[PDB]
């Protein structure tokens, strides 16, 4: 348990979790091309949340 | 209670404007006057709280524990002493520095009135903390276990400080004795439920559970004494004190909501004990121990009984008391031997005689012994656990054969046996530490003599 | 009237995904910057002529100055690009993501 | 300082999540906390059902 | 939220209702912790700078304590005027809605059946 | 001093936080009103100046 | 300035001193109920300003 | 899509499980769609059939997740009558947690996904039983 | 460089936000936003290496395109309206759009992803004029149409910005792309408190500027480019330590340092318009981002990395530190806790 299962369960595991996220956010190439592409999709998606809410 | 802040503030220009050859001789002496000082409000001769402030109270509960916080500072200061004389002088005023601001801070906190107030002084004293462990700790460990001391405290706070602003936007006013007056019943939703769980998740972080309980042996393992002497004798019965303080504004849906909690304790205390048992550490058994007794002390305030509140107080301050004079007696074999291998030193009666009797005197009182104040805590907190339900008494009964075990085991291991002739480097003894042992154990005797003081709020 | 200044914003929409779009070419990245530029200049001008605004008729002046002066700086910096690498390529000039 | 290290900061390291561990690990910590919750929830309910319906009496139970 | 107020000059740090509040004392603890301020910001530049901490830049930390103290009072004086015109404006709004703020009657301790929970 | 000067000590106290709790909430409500129909001091967002409307005879009669 | 050297051991004291002063200054700042309690509510005594200070 | 999303919140839970199901099938797949049009966009493929393949994963995990989690929840209010219970959400975000899990192919995802997916769906059925605004307009 | 070309270029960085806080004519506050852009990149721009190229050329795409659009959403007001400044009943999509364009401007998630690629490749001074000057003068036009908000799209955006932000400086070691992001988390707390209190968004700038201004201050003193470069300072200005690592805790929002109070506040008046799920979620990854603060405090301050010969070198010679500036700004940005009711407004 102390030392295998409870660090296994809440701190490594939330550890492992944002590392794993934090990996996946900065996964980034330095390409512009692909950051305005995100910047459209970004622009899509604020066009259809206001078409929707209203 | 100015009249005891302000001495402890200006002990920080004192530290730093002494001479270096003058330095530990003034802070000490004039950290002693200023718990001499602190001794001034037990005058409590009506039922009426001392109320000295807008901002700044007194209680039964807070009394004891500001007390032996100001009672603490010089003996972390002599405990701390020895492993800092090879060291720049700078380093040694700023380590006092850490040890004179965890002092006010958390007197500030005992005695404060406000709930918010309350938490900000809580991570005021999370901080130098995090900077005594991590600076001057021995190990490469330190720094992960400050991680996990610092982050388990944060994730715990933040949903308190969200049900504190809650309270307040609900309420208007979030002082204590406001809310004691005209709380107010929950009409027990599912909000409630959440409201509950985030105002107790910090506290039962702090004082440990049998869950989030990781972060105390390591930060304990990789402190300095001192680092485990404030850690062991406060911050956990911060996190008690807190509970205390904030129950009171939960009364109707803590009498189902509390069940999780007294069975993680009661099982907790059992594990931690027997991890005690079978651990080869000397800090880490002492932290398992301390787990197991606010284990305890988490089971009494759940089930919120005026005996177990009453036990609950005298297991705090009587733990405090014996698990900082644990860590003293292992810190001295430490400076010894540079190892915190249990099984190493073992013959240490032989060659350290008074030593061994406040060895002896300690473990005594580390299980419960009955002209003890630990034995009142512990068998109050058993009455009323057995009040609660017949059948707790199993797993009381269960912890105190383990905690008998091992602490005798600690005794006979440690100071019995044949000496390890090896060992050369066995310095007799230091009159400093001789003299830590004894201002340890000398007000336990003195609070068994007269158990009174320590009885909390309930009676 | 409605139809114009219908086919006007839809002339900035497509413009601004030229500018989103990135193929290849600063050059054409500006390009589409001021083919946004000039819209909302025929935009401005229309909405003001209908309207009589010619207290305001000094806007489109405003926005084709400092338009310019943002064409000019866009300029600069790709005979910067330029002299750095010699190709003008925008998947060229990447070596900031670490 | 091998059995030390091989007994405290190396376990971690070497665990390997396996069924047979998982469902140790699940029974242990959880198994004596479901049973222990059933014993006591058991009790209280027979206790404040006897208390509600009068069968219970604190003979001189004045203080709790 | 108060910038759109009646007689709201603009860009103006004490307006002359301002003159009818009690100034701070000049000796109270937002000013001591304001002069406290400046002089660890002196003493911190000296040791930032490797000089002697208090022995060296007497005129300078005089100048530090001084400037703190100064700029402190005038904004404790602004504050002042704030917090005051915010509790005459919600007096006042008080006064003119008295439908949507009704003194509510509490009644005593002897007609309201408090639920009671007991902790057996 | 002897046990009524706390007594009368605390009692100052908590009129004082029980007039700072009534005075938040009334704070609060005061403060909703105002944003829900501003009619009061706050909450005053702006508006187009009377004071360069050009009120003058125009080159046009229908104005 | 006749002693001198070893100046710092009046900081402490000179804390303490203030501190007592400061709770002087809180009691004097409360002031209200002098007398206006419904436990005590005594007489004012022929010669007596307040009932405590 | 907004009266479709409202649409779910018609009938009360245990009633018309193929159409709460569908619905939270739907909107996993939006989500899906706009996680992999951001994942194409930031990290692009080597190919436009790669491009299409990642997308079509991506769409299709988060569509089984929602599927799972509408179904269960569904089948756990008709199995126990209470529909107004959390721990409904629970065990449905659980299960959309353990989906998450089998798509990754690997239990310690399927164990974390459904730990905080339940804590997730059971705030949220706590939220809309008791009023909980999400986004809420300035009031003071 | 050359004094006349200095003086120009500096006035104009510091007349383009003027004109925008000071004009009520929103065309003359996008004039004053092509005024800052267009004086700032010359100072980007100047050690003429690829990385500053790059930097000053996705500067340059980046806040041109947003412009654009936020001229395009002023056109469109004044097409439907008549004037020249939203008043309150123009369309929401133009709000939204301002909004967006704004949020470009400012480089909060998912619009973010520039910020810390300029910021890297650009000397640490440009750096701290970018990411404290710059980003005044779309908050105050965002503070002008304080009403009028699409609260929904604000709170997405400070969430996905506190979150990006957050794992964006967990991942990097890179000192500048540390302070992007949490520029980039700063930023999203502001635009957060931005529909409920406008003073509360100025407080929470105010107190970001005055904890970043003296962080950048001491970077620039050494020129420390990375986490081992500023670790070797106990060797290079030991002095700095204790201010150094008490600015990183106020920028993670420990109490009782003074960057709790923007927070602390930002919570409060969120419980107040009652979005408790936003505020726990910012307040969790306010935690990770003090996570990355405290790896950063390990390597300078707590422990003591190991150091070369020539440092040997750099004790013996001599050193300068700005009066007036750092250690202000950095005791104002620690020590100023109980000052809290004068602070907020
Ligand atoms: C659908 C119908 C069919 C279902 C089915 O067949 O299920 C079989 C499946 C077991 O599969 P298996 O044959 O053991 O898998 C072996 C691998 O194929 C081969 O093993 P391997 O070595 O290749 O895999 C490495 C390791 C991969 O690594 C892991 O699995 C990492 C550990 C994951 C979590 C383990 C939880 C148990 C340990 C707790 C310890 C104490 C915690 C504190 C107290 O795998 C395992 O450990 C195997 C067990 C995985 C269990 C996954 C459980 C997911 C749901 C968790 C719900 C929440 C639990 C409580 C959380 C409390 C948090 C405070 O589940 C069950 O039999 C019971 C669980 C049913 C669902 C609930
Ligand atoms: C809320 C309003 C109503 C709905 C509105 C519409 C939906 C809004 C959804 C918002 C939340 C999700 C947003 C996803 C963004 C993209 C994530 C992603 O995949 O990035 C990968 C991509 C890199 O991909 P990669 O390198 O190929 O990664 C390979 C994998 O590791 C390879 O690993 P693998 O093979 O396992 O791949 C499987 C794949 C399969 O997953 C996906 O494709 C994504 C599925 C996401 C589902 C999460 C929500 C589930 C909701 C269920 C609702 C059930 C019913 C309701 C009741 C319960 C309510 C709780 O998983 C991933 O890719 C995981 C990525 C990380 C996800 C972290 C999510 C954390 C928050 C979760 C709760 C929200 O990274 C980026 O693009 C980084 C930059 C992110 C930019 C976007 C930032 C903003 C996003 C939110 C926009 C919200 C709307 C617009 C607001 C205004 C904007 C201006
Ligand atoms: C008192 C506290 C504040 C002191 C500020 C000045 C600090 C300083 O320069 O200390 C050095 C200086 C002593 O230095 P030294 O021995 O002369 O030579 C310097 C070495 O050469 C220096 O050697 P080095 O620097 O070349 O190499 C060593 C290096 C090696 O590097 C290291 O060792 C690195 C250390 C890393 C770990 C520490 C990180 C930071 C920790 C901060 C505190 C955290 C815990 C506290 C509680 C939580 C706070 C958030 O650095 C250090 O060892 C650090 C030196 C500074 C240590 C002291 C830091 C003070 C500020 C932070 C604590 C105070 C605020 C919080 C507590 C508040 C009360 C509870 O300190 C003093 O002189 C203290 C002042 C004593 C006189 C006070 C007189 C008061 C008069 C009042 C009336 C007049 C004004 C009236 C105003 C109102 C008018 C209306
Ligand atoms: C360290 C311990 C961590 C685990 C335990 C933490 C507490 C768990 C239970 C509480 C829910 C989560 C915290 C909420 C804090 C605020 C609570 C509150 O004010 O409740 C009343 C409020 C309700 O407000 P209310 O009561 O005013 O509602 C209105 C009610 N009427 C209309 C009747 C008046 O609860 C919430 O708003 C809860 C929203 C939570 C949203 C965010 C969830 C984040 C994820 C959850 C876990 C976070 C911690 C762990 C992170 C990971 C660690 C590894
Ligand atoms: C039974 C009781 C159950 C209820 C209670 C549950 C909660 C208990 C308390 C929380 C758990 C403990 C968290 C803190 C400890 C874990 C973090 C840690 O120690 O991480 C270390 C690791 C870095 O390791 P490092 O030392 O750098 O590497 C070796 C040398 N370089 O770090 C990393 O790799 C990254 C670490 C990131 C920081 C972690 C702390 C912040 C967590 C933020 C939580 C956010 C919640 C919301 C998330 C989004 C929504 C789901
Ligand atoms: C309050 C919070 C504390 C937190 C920690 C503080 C640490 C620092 C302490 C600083 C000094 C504070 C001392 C506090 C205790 C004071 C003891 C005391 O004098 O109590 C008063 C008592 C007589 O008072 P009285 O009213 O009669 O007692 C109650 C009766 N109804 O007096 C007496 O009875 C006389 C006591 C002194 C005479 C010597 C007693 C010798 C006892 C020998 C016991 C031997 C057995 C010990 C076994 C131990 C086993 C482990
Ligand atoms: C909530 C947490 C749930 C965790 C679920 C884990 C399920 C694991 C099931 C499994 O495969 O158990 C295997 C275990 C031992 O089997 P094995 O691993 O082959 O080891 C041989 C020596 N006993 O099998 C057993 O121990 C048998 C148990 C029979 C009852
Ligand atoms: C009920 C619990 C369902 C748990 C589903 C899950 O996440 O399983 C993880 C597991 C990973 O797959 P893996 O270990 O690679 O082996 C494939 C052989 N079936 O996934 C699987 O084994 C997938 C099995 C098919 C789907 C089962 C549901
Ligand atoms: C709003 C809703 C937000 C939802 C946010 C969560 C989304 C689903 C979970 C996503 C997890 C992504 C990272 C991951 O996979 O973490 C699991 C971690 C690693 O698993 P591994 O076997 O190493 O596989 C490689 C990773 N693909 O595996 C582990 O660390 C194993 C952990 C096993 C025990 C987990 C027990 C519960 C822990 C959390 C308790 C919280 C209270």
């Amino acid at each position: 348990l102390d030392l295998i299962w409870l660090e296994k369960t809440i701190p490594k595991s939330t550890s492992t979790l944002h590392t794993n996220m934090t990996t996946l956010t900065t996964n980034q190439k330095g390409l512009i091309k692909l950051y305005f592409m995100s910047f459209l999709i970004n622009i899509i998606l604020i066009i259809i949340l206001y078409s929707i809410n209203l | 209670m100015l009249k005891i802040i302000l001495p402890s503030l200006m002990l920080l220009p004192l530290t730093w404007l002494s001479s270096p050859k003058k330095t530990w001789t003034n802070v000490t002496s004039y950290s002693f006057l200023i718990s001499l000082t602190s001794l001034t409000l037990l005058w409590q001769t009506d039922e009426n709280y001392k109320n000295f402030s807008n901002m700044f109270s007194s209680d039964p509960l807070s009394t004891p524990l500001i007390i032996l916080t100001a009672w603490l500072l010089p003996l972390m200061l002599m405990a701390s002493q020895n492993h800092l004389k090879k060291d720049n002088n700078v380093l040694q005023k700023l380590y006092i520095s850490m040890l004179i601001s965890l002092q006010i801070l958390l007197i500030m906190t005992f005695s404060a009135t406000e709930l918010i107030m309350f938490y900000i002084l809580f991570e005021a004293t999370l901080i130098p903390t995090l900077i005594i462990i991590t600076r001057w700790g021995n190990q490469t460990e330190r720094l992960n276990a400050g991680i996990y001391f610092l982050f388990y405290t944060l994730i715990g706070s933040i949903p308190l400080l969200i049900a504190l602003i809650l309270i307040q936007n609900h309420v208007g006013t979030l002082n204590l004795m406001i809310l004691s007056f005209t709380t107010h019943t929950l009409d027990a939703s599912w909000s409630n439920n959440l409201l509950w769980l985030a105002c107790m998740m910090a506290f039962l972080i702090k004082m440990p559970l049998y869950g989030v309980h990781l972060w105390l042996p390591k930060a304990h393992v990789e402190a300095p004494i001192a680092g485990s002497m404030i850690l062991a004798a406060i911050l956990l019965k911060l996190g008690s004190y807190g509970m205390i303080r904030i129950s009171i504004i939960l009364d109707p849906l803590t009498k189902y909501m509390a069940y999780p909690f007294i069975l993680l304790s009661l099982w907790g205390m059992i594990m931690t004990s027997s991890i005690c048992l079978r651990q080869t550490d000397l800090k880490s058994l002492i932290a398992y121990s301390s787990v197991s007794h606010m284990a305890l002390v988490i089971a009494s305030i759940m089930i919120q009984t005026p005996w177990s509140f009453m036990g609950a107080t005298m297991l705090m301050i009587a733990h405090g008391l014996t698990s900082s004079l644990l860590f003293c007696l292992a810190n001295s074999n430490y400076e010894r031997i540079h190892s915190r291998t249990m099984i190493m030193a073992r013959g240490l009666q032989m060659v350290f005689p008074l030593m061994a009797t406040w060895w002896l005197m300690a473990s005594l009182a580390n299980l419960a012994l009955p002209p003890s104040i630990n034995l009142m805590g512990e068998l109050f907190i058993t009455m009323s656990l057995f009040s609660w339900s017949n059948f707790t008494i199993i797993l009381m009964g269960i912890n105190i054969i383990i905690t008998g075990m091992y602490s005798m085991y600690m005794i006979i291991t440690t100071q019995r046996g044949k000496l390890t002739n090896h060992m050369i480097n066995l310095q007799p003894s230091h009159t400093r530490e001789l003299t830590l042992m004894a201002l340890h154990m000398i007000p336990l005797i003195l609070l068994t003599t007269s158990p009174k003081l320590i009885t909390g709020l309930t009676m | 009237m409605p139809s114009t200044f219908f086919n006007l914003t839809m002339a900035f929409s497509l413009s601004l995904l030229g500018t989103l779009m990135f193929r290849s070419h600063l050059m054409s990245t500006l390009l589409c910057l001021e083919g946004m530029v000039l819209s909302l200049f025929i935009m401005t001008s229309v909405t003001s002529l209908n309207s009589n605004s010619m207290s305001s008729m000094p806007i489109p002046i405003t926005i084709l100055v400092f338009a310019a002066c943002e064409a000019a700086v866009g300029l600069a910096l790709l005979v910067k690009v330029s002299n750095t690498y010699g190709t003008d390529y925008v998947q060229n000039l990447n070596l900031l993501q670490c | 300082i091998r059995w030390t290290y091989a007994r405290s900061a190396n376990i971690y390291p070497n665990f390997r999540p396996t069924p047979k561990n998982s469902l140790l690990g699940a029974v242990a910590g959880f198994g004596p906390l479901i049973f222990w919750y059933y014993v006591f929830k058991t009790d209280r309910d027979r206790k404040e059902r006897l208390i509600q319906e009068g069968k219970l009496d604190r003979k001189f139970n004045i203080s709790y | 939220m108060m910038n759109g107020r009646p007689g709201h000059e603009p860009l103006k740090f004490l307006p002359d209702e301002a003159r009818s509040l009690p100034p701070p004392k000049l000796n109270d603890p937002r000013l001591v912790y304001m002069g406290l301020l400046g002089y660890c910001t002196g003493l911190m530049d000296n040791m930032l700078r490797m000089r002697p901490v208090m022995r060296a830049g007497l005129h300078r930390q005089l100048l530090f304590v001084t400037s703190f103290v100064f700029a402190g009072y005038f904004y404790l004086k602004r504050q002042n005027y704030l917090y005051a015109v915010k509790d005459h404006d919600m007096f006042g709004y008080i006064k003119l809605h008295p439908e949507d703020f009704p003194e509510k009657e509490k009644k005593t301790y002897a007609e309201i059946l408090e639920p009671f929970h007991p902790v057996r | 001093d002897g046990p009524e000067k706390n007594y009368e000590k605390t009692l100052a106290i908590l009129q004082i936080e029980s007039e700072k709790a009534e005075l938040r909430l009334k704070e609060q409500e005061v403060r909703r009103l105002m944003r829900a129909r501003g009619d009061g001091p706050w909450y005053q967002f702006p508006t187009p100046e009377k004071e360069f409307i050009d009120h003058s005879p125009k080159a046009t009669p229908d104005n | 300035q006749l002693l001198r050297e070893h100046w710092v051991h009046i900081l402490v004291p000179a804390g303490f001193v203030f501190g007592c002063y400061l709770d002087r200054k809180d009691d004097e700042k409360l002031t209200a109920f002098r007398n206006k309690s419904m436990l005590f509510q005594r007489e004012l005594r022929p010669n007596e300003e307040v009932t405590w200070k | 899509v907004k009266r479709f999303f409202e649409s779910y919140h018609e009938v009360p839970d245990g009633t018309q499980c193929h159409r709460k199901t569908y619905i939270t099938t739907a909107l996993g797949g939006i989500c899906g769609i706009i996680g992999s049009a951001y994942s194409v966009s930031l990290n692009p493929a080597d190919s436009t059939l790669e491009a299409v393949a990642r997308v079509g994963r991506y769409t299709f995990t988060a569509a089984a997740i929602g599927a799972m989690f509408g179904l269960t929840t569904c089948v756990s209010a008709q199995v126990r009558e209470k529909p107004d219970d959390p721990l409904n959400y629970f065990i449905g975000g659980c299960a959309g947690g353990l989906t998450l899990g089998a798509r990754t192919h690997s239990y310690g995802t399927a164990a974390m996904g459904c730990v905080y997916m339940g804590t997730a769906a059971a705030l949220f059925k706590i939220g809309k039983l008791e009023g909980w605004e999400l986004f809420p307009t300035p009031k003071v | 460089m050359n004094p006349i070309t200095l003086a120009i270029i500096y006035f104009t960085i510091f007349l383009g936000p003027v004109i925008t806080m000071s004009s009520t004519n929103l065309m003359l506050m996008w004039v004053g936003l092509e005024f800052s852009l267009l004086a700032i990149i010359p100072m980007l721009i100047n050690k003429k290496n690829p990385r500053s190229t790059e930097a000053a050329t996705k500067y340059f795409v980046t806040q041109a395109t947003a412009s654009m659009i936020i001229l395009l959403a002023i056109v469109l007001n004044y097409k439907q309206l008549g004037t020249w400044m939203f008043q309150q009943q123009t369309n929401g999509l133009i709000l939204n759009m301002t909004l967006m364009a704004l949020s470009m401007k400012l480089g909060l998630a998912p619009f973010h992803f520039w910020l810390p690629e300029v910021t890297q490749g650009i000397p640490l001074h440009m750096g701290l004029i970018l990411l404290t000057w710059q980003k005044i003068a779309p908050l105050s036009i965002l503070i002008q149409i304080y009403p009028l908000l699409n609260s929904t799209i604000i709170l997405m955006l400070a969430i996905t910005s506190i979150f990006m932000g957050a794992w964006g400086g967990l991942n990097q070691t890179q000192m500048r792309k540390i302070m992007a992001y949490s520029s980039i988390a700063h930023m999203g707390w502001m635009l957060a408190i931005l529909p409920y209190n406008p003073s509360l968004t100025l407080l929470n700038l105010m107190i970001y500027i005055i904890l970043t201004a003296p962080m950048f201050m001491a970077l620039m003193l050494n020129n420390s480019m990375t986490i081992n470069s500023i670790s070797l300072l106990w060797n290079k200005t030991p002095a700095m330590l204790t201010m150094i690592s008490l600015m990183l805790l106020s920028l993670g929002g420990l109490p009782p340092l003074t960057g709790f109070l923007p927070k602390w506040i930002i919570i409060t008046e969120l419980m107040k318009n009652n979005c408790l799920i936003m505020a726990t979620l910012m307040a969790m990854m306010a935690l990770l981002n003090l996570f990355f603060y405290t790896r950063l405090i390990y390597s300078t301050s707590l422990t003591m990395f190991p150091t070369n010969n020539n440092s040997k070198m750099m004790t013996h010679q001599t050193k300068t530190k700005p009066n007036l500036m750092f250690s202000t700004l950095a005791i104002m940005s620690t020590m100023t806790l109980p000052l809290a009711p004068q602070l907020i407004t």
